[PDB]
């Protein structure tokens, strides 16, 4: 059972170069039946494939990004790499790796290889801005009138750039009520959201409740306690 | 270079069966392999079909690949439709010089039951308050279909500005959720006996109040 | 003078179910793998790390032939990287495979008009098979660690029998597999093509 996972810059500034890295775990890197390689998509948009490497450095391009893109192999740290060069607003995408149905001969000796995807990384959301980033306030949304024989509370998490952040309830010991709206993007350029849970009204005396926040581009965490 | 067209949208009752269509402009259909991928809102895609008919584990035996040299094109068919196959469905084939992806297709399933929201409406924290700001968060869950429109009054008047309403956005249970911020000076707050937050949703209406305390 | 036996494996007139696949090593002998090439009547034929096209012109250490029956949408799980109940629990290839997968319909033989109900493949089991191993066990499955002694709740009998029935769709009908795996160790090549 493979897995993949991103790790980028978050934002980044018009023409600089973007640098992403997947870290494989359950295969490794170096198996050269397979290739690798990088989607991405743009919001409100569909998928363009990127390029692809093997463990031998042979590569594929998009021939549209080509003199702008370079992937690399990194054998001893399990991973693969993707630098985009001079990104404009146009490179603000959602980017995936993904490891590749395995490459093989057919009984005539067509071989093959890099045809389609097997297995996809979650996604890195990359933001191509001038402005800078900026940590979330957070806020709490205290149980009140929370009408029924449950009671809602929340976590308002405000004035944020760029995406994403993540929320967690009780260091995700809490899941079940669990419901994080998808943020707004106001005038200012900035972004705000809510997290809220619905929990039994007769636990608000003794269970205490903490969202944690977690704004990855800024390196922020917050524990919000919310109380009644 | 040749390009893939997908219609942008398919509409199907449940238990019935529907076919996206993935037609090729130049070369053909046949000559490369078309794979399949699912993308639910919010998630990375999942591969649903390779090598043009081939069901990776995990996918229900009523997803099923084709392809029709005739036309030019490839067939995803999910028969049996069921409420979860709502998603965006992509094709993907390639040549020499490229990948080459459609355009993608929303697949809605029809016959939905009609779900008024759910409307909590919070005040200002005595937090924020006390760093000279103030939001009114307006949340509003679990309704179908996906258009309400936001309105917000303070003491029975309108309020025009300050308002920041979300689009709605499909969930997981295939029903919509949506959000609205109102700012306000602290003393906007006090100032008033009471705001509200009153959500419109085909015909009827949803209205939350909050004061001061 | 010392052709290579594929004809004994591809030939052989009965295939064993997939959890219980049957294994035969091939060395010492001179192989002509152009009997396995110029046929058209497979149906899967897949071979990673080498062409089949190339293989006269090669010599190994030890040809392995493996062989079973699954069902057709089966058939796509024998290849480096893929998951399913075959996979996981009764045939495994690994990441780093080097040989061939070959298949061929086999419903006029392995099918019936009532149903043949011979061929078996394992659904659970405490962890997924490493690359080539084999569970021959008829033991009881508990999830949690007890002693069965009676198929229950929590008492599963981890085998199940395919259905082949004669009319039923291509993916629901019979296939003998037999995958082709080659090394060539600091060993002296023992199997070398005619060339
Ligand atoms: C199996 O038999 C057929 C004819 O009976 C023959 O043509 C074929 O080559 C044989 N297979 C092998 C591997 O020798
Ligand atoms: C083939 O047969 C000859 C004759 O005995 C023998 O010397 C040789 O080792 C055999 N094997 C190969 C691979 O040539
Ligand atoms: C097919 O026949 C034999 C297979 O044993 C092989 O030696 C021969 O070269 C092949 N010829 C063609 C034209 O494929």
């Amino acid at each position: 059972q493979l897995q993949l996972q991103e790790s980028g810059p978050g934002l980044v500034k018009p023409s600089e170069t973007l640098s992403l890295t997947c870290t494989v775990s359950g295969g490794s890197i170096s198996s050269s039946n397979f290739y690798w390689g990088w989607i991405r998509q743009p919001p409100g948009k569909g998928l363009e494939w990127i390029a692809s490497i093997t463990y031998s450095g042979r590569t594929f391009y998009n021939p549209s990004l080509k003199s702008r893109v370079a992937i690399s192999v990194d054998t001893s740290k399990n991973q693969f790499s993707l630098k985009l060069s001079s990104v404009t607003a146009a490179d603000t995408a959602v980017y995936y790796c993904a490891r590749t149905f395995p490459s093989y001969y057919d009984r005539s000796g067509y071989h093959y290889l890099n045809y389609g995807m097997d297995v996809w990384g979650q996604g890195t959301t990359v933001t191509v801005s001038s402005a800078s980033t900026k940590g979330p306030s957070v806020f709490p949304l205290a149980p009140s009138s929370t009408s029924g024989g449950t009671a809602a509370l929340g976590c308002l998490v405000k004035d944020y750039f760029p995406e994403p952040v993540t929320v967690s309830w009780n260091s995700g010991a809490l899941t079940s009520g669990v419901h994080t709206f998808p943020a707004v993007l106001q005038s200012s350029g900035l972004y705000s959201l809510s997290s809220v849970v619905t929990v039994p009204s007769s636990s608000l005396g003794t269970q205490t409740y903490i969202c944690n926040v977690n704004h990855k581009p800024s390196n922020t965490k917050v524990d919000k306690k919310v109380e009644p | 270079n040749f390009m893939l067209t997908q219609p942008h949208s398919m509409s199907e009752s449940p238990g019935k069966t529907v076919t996206i269509s993935c037609t090729r402009s130049s070369g053909s259909i046949a000559s490369n392999y078309v794979q399949w991928y699912q993308q639910r809102p919010g998630s990375s895609p999942t591969t649903v079909i390779y090598e043009d008919n081939q069901r990776p584990s995990g996918v229900p035996d009523r997803f099923s690949g084709s392809i029709d040299s005739s036309s030019n094109s490839a067939s995803l068919t999910i028969s049996g439709l069921k409420t979860e196959d709502e998603a965006d469905y992509y094709c993907q084939s390639y040549d020499s010089s490229s990948w080459v992806f459609g355009g993608g297709t929303k697949l809605t399933v029809l016959g939905q039951p009609k779900a008024n929201p759910t409307v909590t409406l919070f005040p200002p924290s005595s937090e924020e308050l006390q760093a000279n700001k103030a939001t009114l968060v307006c949340l509003i869950s679990d309704f179908y279909p996906g258009a309400v429109t936001v309105a917000w009054k303070a003491d029975g008047s309108p309020v025009k500005a300050g308002v920041e309403t979300t689009k709605p956005s499909k969930q997981s249970n295939n029903k919509y959720a949506a959000s609205s911020y109102l700012s306000l000076t602290p003393e906007q707050w006090k100032s008033h006996r009471s705001y509200s937050c009153q959500v419109t949703h085909e015909g009827s209406t949803v209205e939350k109040t909050v004061a001061p305390t | 003078t010392n052709l290579c036996p594929f004809g004994e494996v591809f030939n052989a007139t009965t295939f064993p179910s997939v959890y219980a696949w049957e294994r035969k090593r091939i060395s010492n002998c001179v192989a002509d793998y152009s009997v396995l090439y110029n046929s058209t009547s497979f149906s899967t034929f897949k071979c990673y790390g080498v062409s089949a096209t190339k293989l006269n012109d090669l010599c190994f250490s030890n040809v392995y032939a493996d062989s079973f029956v699954v069902k057709g949408d089966d058939v796509r799980q024998i290849a480096p990287g893929q998951t399913g109940v075959i996979a996981d629990y009764n045939y495994k290839l690994p990441d780093d495979f080097l040989g061939c997968v070959l298949a061929w319909n086999t419903n006029s033989k392995d099918s019936s008009t009532s149903g043949n109900y011979n061929y078996l493949y394992r659904w659970v089991r405490r962890s997924k098979l490493n690359p080539y191993e084999r569970d021959l066990s008829n033991d009881i499955y508990s999830p949690g660690g007890q002693s069965c002694s009676a198929v229950g709740p929590n008492c599963y009998n981890p085998l199940r029998p395919y259905g082949f029935f004669t009319t039923a769709g291509v993916g629901h009908q019979p296939y003998r597999v037999v995958v082709l795996s080659f090394e060539l160790l600091n060993a002296p090549a023992t199997v070398c093509g005619p060339k």
